[PDB]
């Protein structure tokens, strides 16, 4: 019943920092590993120290060093903290090939070591970003190997969705297009969120006009914990990760369920307001709490999964579902009946001490696969196209051995993906 | 004379958690395993569900099955999880994930061999089995998927024993798995012809009853599964305890099945009303019959007056006159003659037990076989078709090797049950 | 043998609050529901209005209906609101607003189905119904609007049961709703031909009596509805309790209705005077007859000596001689021969019960059917016409779909009752 | 059984401030929402805090900020407090169109959120003023949307009637004429009061020669509470808001019932004087207590509703009615019989601590629809005409996209309205 977390790149690792901090908060784990009390994620020592079963990869020492100098440096095993010396430079060509390919063997052997520590490997999940060099480059490299060795294990990916308006990486389209090509075909499911959309959540629901990544990742951590800690904890409907895959992936392509999370409420907003299960789920179908800037009303739904924490009675859930099925404007694709996975954990929602979110007594996470995602690809299509037509920055990949045909090909694969969304949109 | 019960899936495991609790209540058996009752009858027929182990320990004759230790653990952690022996916990590791293919066709299939071995060990422990009962969900992976597989093998080993099952039927409003109708369709395809009878429980209907007549605003599944166990326990106790009428499960099965393929049941229960009104209720046979006939007191989301009634069983617990029961059942038949099928004269049958359920003076269990049941099948079949055309999540299933033509045949078979209900609906 | 009562509208609900109070007084039934009396008769015929629920709890056979929970709640909050079971509170959410169209024609119509279902449940609970009684206002939305709808369906289900109703008739001076005559007109249109009989209560007349003879300066509606309940309870107790004469409601109806359409009644009551004079009163049959005949002791704002008397019923409670009663009624007939109709020989009929109302030695209920009643209809019809021409508030009604030609026919029908009273006024 | 209050503009909000203060006074609600004890207006939290179901709209931060800095800032949910940055400038053209139309979507979504919080929305009422930019401009904009979404719910409006003598808004006629055009057709009923008439009440019945708006709105609040708090509380004749509409609106045009309120008495005037129900209602038919400067004796009555608080016995009411029907000079239109709605609540009248009105044991509110209202329109007709003939100030609307024809049209609609009053006056 075990799983592995993999943190690649800054985004992967810094999100991971929040994630493991939250898992410590879930059980009262001390920075040194001492836990007085979740062995699906952790491995126990004779001292009662538990080791989070995870791998941290950075090709630049700095971020891992940040871990190594922080409080959780005692928690993590030195072998889990893997670092190279040089970067990918925002570039798949080095991340996947030239540079990252050198260290990956080590990385894999640490993974395999942990796989041998697992007794019942259920699977794993990889945290990264769609635009970066290691964030997406190295990441796909890893998938190429992991899908061989662990072909039957859960291969869930979580990635930051490139913001349409702000991006620090000029060749991000190129990176992301190459990842599509290589991740679609290897991964089982990839989830993503938009930091821009999140900012809007922070300013509207948390009332914060100063979000940093350390805020943004707390919110992400909430979502992740709902599906990682609480799915291993007790509930009414205990849903596994493999079950998630078995209930969220409808086609052999990928699919890309997007996250939505409600409650996201400031302490003051929690006052004077009573949420019910149904009210929270109402919020879950509002564009306003959509974690990716993509309009839910534009597309049609294919999948939807609702996962519940704390004070949730199935009775209320059932009523809530009835209304979301019938009251809303949620259009859905023919193919699908509304079999929405309901996970119901008794495990209460948790809050980070010193965080922004209010203590809540119940909480709902929503995953959804909508046809509007093709518009996200359309965004990438043109951004890629523009650059590629001019061949701007192309020498930074070509010099590492990339082929122009390959890039065209990858775009075409994306186009095919868009076409398949088109297909799904056609009802039948 | 004895019964073996097997629970599977998170649903089945949690239902059974209440079922066994009740059975031990009925007999005065402590959560730790020993007998501390106080009635002769309490031990007298205990054999049907318990093995007395050395030390005056009673072992529930049941197997708990799952593919995740944590659910099993939670069951074990409560009272009455200690009464089960470790050997009755058969489980694997890695879910099923609510996937029929995994449950039945592939992975769960692997576990079934160990389950069956224990089943065999218990079949030997019994003197003479009357039958087997299984608890599960129709749209679940281990509930239906693995559970079905097991049933086909048990039936094979014991053609001469009663094979029935109670199962949670996907409610129109709350499906959890997107392909819950798919799993259900496949289970019909397998179960119907591999079972003697199956009961149809709708959670939605149950939630309506709990608020509608019981006026409760906090139930959980444990409270609703209490109601489920009331009907299950109602059936077998009579068989166990002294009564007036004819107290044999097989005979019940014989009286309720007019046709080899149409064996689906609508359970209902009386009395079943809030405490406020309990000060304004009278306890008579007509009172129970009013609650029994009323569709709102059915636990299945069907409407018996929409369809036609093929068979009705009225089981009574506690001291009642024979006359009164006979007359009121006749009256029911008379007044609701428009719903009964004309081919069966006196279509309402009775069974009478003289032991009341603990705490009540009297009670009654409604079991029906109407044509109305077909409506549930119709809802599923339709939903199925849509999904079938799109192959939603079928890559998960076909990825594990489930073939679409098998599913095609499953669809037909659903439609066949509907057409046969039409054939006898007339 | 039994009666079902349904209350509707704020008026009807508050009247019933006093009615049931009195009935329980009559039988010694506590505000909480149990029987703590002390007379054999108190339980003996209790069946007509109560179901004995387990525990010696008595359930009033009545349904409380409204479209605002708050009124229902206020009823429930007092003594005797606890005796009613929750199942007898049938209500919606959002008023009616004193709108016939909403009540009858549209929204209230929606609720009626749930009301009727409970009605059916109670009709089954009875052994044998004598009839039904409803309490309501003629110019109100749920009182008349929804109430009427219900009546048409109950009558349909039970043609053979007595259908009567008591209703507050818009007093000349105090109308609340601007279209109160409209609602009343529509209720005549519907009610008269869908009821066996209706009673005409005028609050203005009641306020005069309470000060005129009772000399009271503080009444509320509860005090006036006490008087109303005195007449209602007066009628049914005799039917319930041992007497001398002929104590059946249907027989009363038979004796009071000479013509299929003219069934409107003027209730009155004796003795009914202030305490001061109680030291100067004598209690004889002529004393009661003096109070009964006197128009000022009528609860309807009519004047029987203006019209002609078609039928008179004199109901007596307590020990009286037959001779004295016979003679005094004869004397009345003789001396007031100028008001009686010549077609009916001996137009004054009697009924005698030997049980006095609690606290009194004797009492009498006056029920009359005069032609004078037509004057009320005339007042309404006239007021109606004016409003009709202007469509005052009819956009609210036509907005909910009520058609003006239906109203036109309603107007005719009012005029028809007047012409028929003229046809028998001679 | 729920309802929504909407406060638009200063007038709407400042009146609302008094209104919600009074509701707090009705139940002992603490500024923080803590109530120790009316859920038709309020929504309950797990802390026992109740939130007034209302929306506050101001396009200028200041007034809402006044709320935000006052004691009731703890009472109101931050989302209820909606503010823009710029004003309408006394001008429908910006209030309804150019400016207010930008924020209205937010406003509506907060309304809809509350509508979803309602379980049995009975309806709502809007507080504003006939002359202002947001007061009337934005207001009608709102009605345009609310009448779609909540078509079957109560749409009661309350507005300040432009004083014939003092007005601070030179284009008020123009604003009000445009509102007529758009509100008549959308709203169900609009009530109004005249601050000048009120001043006369303050100086004659309260004996106060220094009324401010904070006094004036207390008096308004009294009237409103009679129909809002006490109609949800217990009585003999419990009258609902929908019932009010069903008993006050006779035609599908609008109608405009005017307020009258008696008792309005200073503490010293209460001494040495005993009011009865009948005496209070006598006062209600006196011009002297008429809240709008329009002569009751001039027109004819069409509707009349009397709502009673405290120590009222129907017995006395009946007698009072008899005398007002027969003793008075109240002429009434043929169409109507005198079916005057009597609401009788046991709920006693309440008084604001530190207010001007005396503690009373019983109280009567009167609504009435009289034909004299056409004279009010006549006032507007000429004021509009004068300006419009010269085309004074016209560029302040034209520059925002208004049409001259439109303005003519709106006047004509008013003229039609006057003609319908003429019609009603003709008895038939
Ligand atoms: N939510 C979130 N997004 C982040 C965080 N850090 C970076 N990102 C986003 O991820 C992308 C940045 O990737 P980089 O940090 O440039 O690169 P990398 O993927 O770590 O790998 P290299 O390019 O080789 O350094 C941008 O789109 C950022 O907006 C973080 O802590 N949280
Ligand atoms: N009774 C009462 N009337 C008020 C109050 N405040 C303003 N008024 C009246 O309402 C009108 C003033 O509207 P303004 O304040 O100018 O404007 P607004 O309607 O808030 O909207 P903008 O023009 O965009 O500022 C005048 O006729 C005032 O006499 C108040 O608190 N109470
Ligand atoms: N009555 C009832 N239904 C349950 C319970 N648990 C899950 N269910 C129902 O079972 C279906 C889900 O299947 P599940 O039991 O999770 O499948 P499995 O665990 O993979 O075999 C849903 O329709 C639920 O409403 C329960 O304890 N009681
Ligand atoms: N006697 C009497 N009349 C009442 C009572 N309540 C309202 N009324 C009368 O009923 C009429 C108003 O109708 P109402 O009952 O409010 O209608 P509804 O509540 O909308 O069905 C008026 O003529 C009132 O005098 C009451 O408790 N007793
Ligand atoms: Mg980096
Ligand atoms: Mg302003």
């Amino acid at each position: 019943r075990e799983c592995i977390s993999i943190h690649v790149g800054q985004a992967g690792v810094q999100i991971g920092n929040a994630c493991w901090e939250l898992y410590c908060l879930e059980h009262g784990i001390q920075p040194d590993g001492q836990m007085p009390s979740f062995n699906t994620f952790f491995s126990e020592t004779g001292a009662g120290k538990h080791v989070p079963r995870a791998v941290f990869v950075d090709l630049e020492p700095t971020v891992i060093d940040e871990v190594r100098t922080g409080t959780y440096r005692q928690l993590f095993h030195p072998e889990q903290l893997i670092t190279g010396k040089e970067d990918a430079a925002n570039n798949y060509a080095r991340g996947h090939y030239t540079i990252g390919k050198e260290i990956i063997d080590l990385v894999l052997d640490r993974i395999r070591k942990l796989a041998d520590q697992c007794t019942g490997l259920q699977g794993f999940s990889v945290f990264h970003s769609f635009g970066g060099g290691t964030g997406s480059g190295f990441t796909s490299l890893l998938m190429e190997r992991l899908s061989v060795d662990y072909g039957k294990k859960s291969k869930l990916e979580f990635s930051i969705y490139p913001a349409p308006q702000v991006s620090t990486a000029v060749v991000e389209p190129y990176n992301s297009i190459l990842t599509t090509h290589t991740t679609l075909e290897h991964s089982d499911c990839a989830f993503m969120v938009d930091n821009e959309a999140i900012y809007d959540i922070c300013r509207r629901n948390l009332d914060i006009e100063r979000p940093t990544y350390t805020n943004l990742n707390r919110l992400i951590g909430q979502i992740v914990s709902s599906i990682t800690a609480s799915l291993r904890f007790d509930g009414a409907l205990n849903v596994d990760l493999t079950e998630f895959q078995t209930n969220l992936v409808p086609y052999p392509r990928g699919h890309f369920p997007l996250a939505t999370y409600a409650p996201v409420i400031s302490a003051e907003k929690a006052y004077h307001e009573q949420l019910s299960v149904a009210e929270i789920t109402n919020a879950c179908f509002e564009p306003a709490n959509q974690m990716v800037k993509c309009d839910p009303r534009h597309g049609k739904y294919m999948a939807c999964c609702l996962l519940y924490r704390g004070d949730v009675v199935p009775k209320d859930v059932n009523a809530a579902i009835a209304t979301i099925k019938t009251k809303r404007t949620i259009q859905f694709v023919d193919w699908c009946p509304t079999g929405f996975k309901v996970g119901i954990n008794y495990e209460p929602p948790t809050v980070v001490p010193g965080g922004d979110l209010a203590k809540v007594q119940r909480a709902v996470c929503m995953l959804s696969n909508t046809t509007a995602i093709a518009e996200a690809w359309a965004r990438l299509d043109h951004k890629f196209d523009l650059m590629y037509a001019k061949r701007a920055f192309v020498h930074w990949y070509v010099g590492e051995g990339m082929e122009e045909g390959e890039f065209s090909e990858a775009r075409e694969d994306m186009a095919a993906l868009e076409k398949d969304y088109e297909e799904v949109g056609v009802d039948s | 004379r004895e019964i073996v019960h097997i629970q599977a899936g998170q649903c089945g495991n949690q239902i059974g958690a209440k079922f066994w609790e009740v059975i031990s209540d009925e007999h005065g058996i402590d959560p730790t395993g020993s007998y501390h009752g106080d009635s002769d009858l309490q031990l007298e027929r205990i054999n049907v569900y318990y093995n007395e182990a050395a030390g005056n320990k009673y072992v529930p004759r049941a197997i708990l099955v799952d593919l995740e230790p944590g659910t099993m653990d939670s069951v074990r952690s409560g009272p009455f999880g200690q009464i089960f022996r470790p050997d009755n916990f058969v489980f694997g590791q890695s879910g099923a994930g609510n996937n029929w293919a995994k449950g039945h066709y592939t992975e769960g299939a692997e576990l079934v061999d160990s389950v069956l071995d224990v089943v065999r060990k218990e079949s030997e422990s019994c003197d003479c089995l009357q039958g087997f009962q299984l608890t599960h969900s129709l749209g679940g992976g281990t509930g239906s998927g693995m559970g079905t597989l097991l049933i086909s093998k048990i039936r094979e080993e014991y053609p001469d024993r009663i094979m029935n099952t109670f199962s949670v039927v996907p409610s129109p409003k709350v499906s959890d798995t997107v392909v819950e109708p798919y799993n259900a369709t496949l289970s019909v395809h397998q179960l119907v012809e591999n079972t003697d009878e199956t009961y149809c429980i709708d959670n939605e209907a149950l939630y309506d009853i709990c608020f509608r007549t019981l006026k409760l605003t906090t139930p959980t599944y444990g409270d609703l599964n209490h109601l489920v166990s009331a009907t299950m326990s109602g059936v077998t106790t009579c068989l166990r305890f002294p009564g007036q009428l004819n107290a044999d499960l097989r005979k019940l099965a014989v009286n309720m099945v007019p046709f080899p393929r149409l064996h689906f049941f609508m359970p209902g229960f009386a009395p079943l009303t809030s405490r406020g009104s309990q000060q304004y209720r009278a306890l008579t046979v007509p009172e129970l019959t009013q609650q029994m006939f009323d569709a709102k007191n059915m636990m299945a989301a069907c409407d018996p007056r929409h369809g036609r009634y093929l068979t009705v069983a009225a089981v009574f617990r506690g001291r009642m006159s024979m006359k009164e029961v006979d007359e009121q059942m006749l009256n029911v038949q008379n007044k609701n003659s428009s719903y009964f099928v004309e081919w069966i004269p006196n279509n309402v049958k009775t069974a009478v037990c003289d032991i009341p359920p603990r705490g009540l003076k009297m009670s009654a269990t409604f079991i029906g076989n109407s044509t109305a049941i077909q409506e549930l099948f119709k809802r599923i079949s339709e939903q199925f078709t849509a999904m079938f055309r799109r192959k939603a999540f079928l890559h998960w299933y076909t990825g594990e090797g489930m073939d679409e033509m098998e599913f095609t045949e499953a669809e037909s078979n659903m439609n066949d049950l509907v057409s046969e209900y039409q054939q006898y609906q007339d």
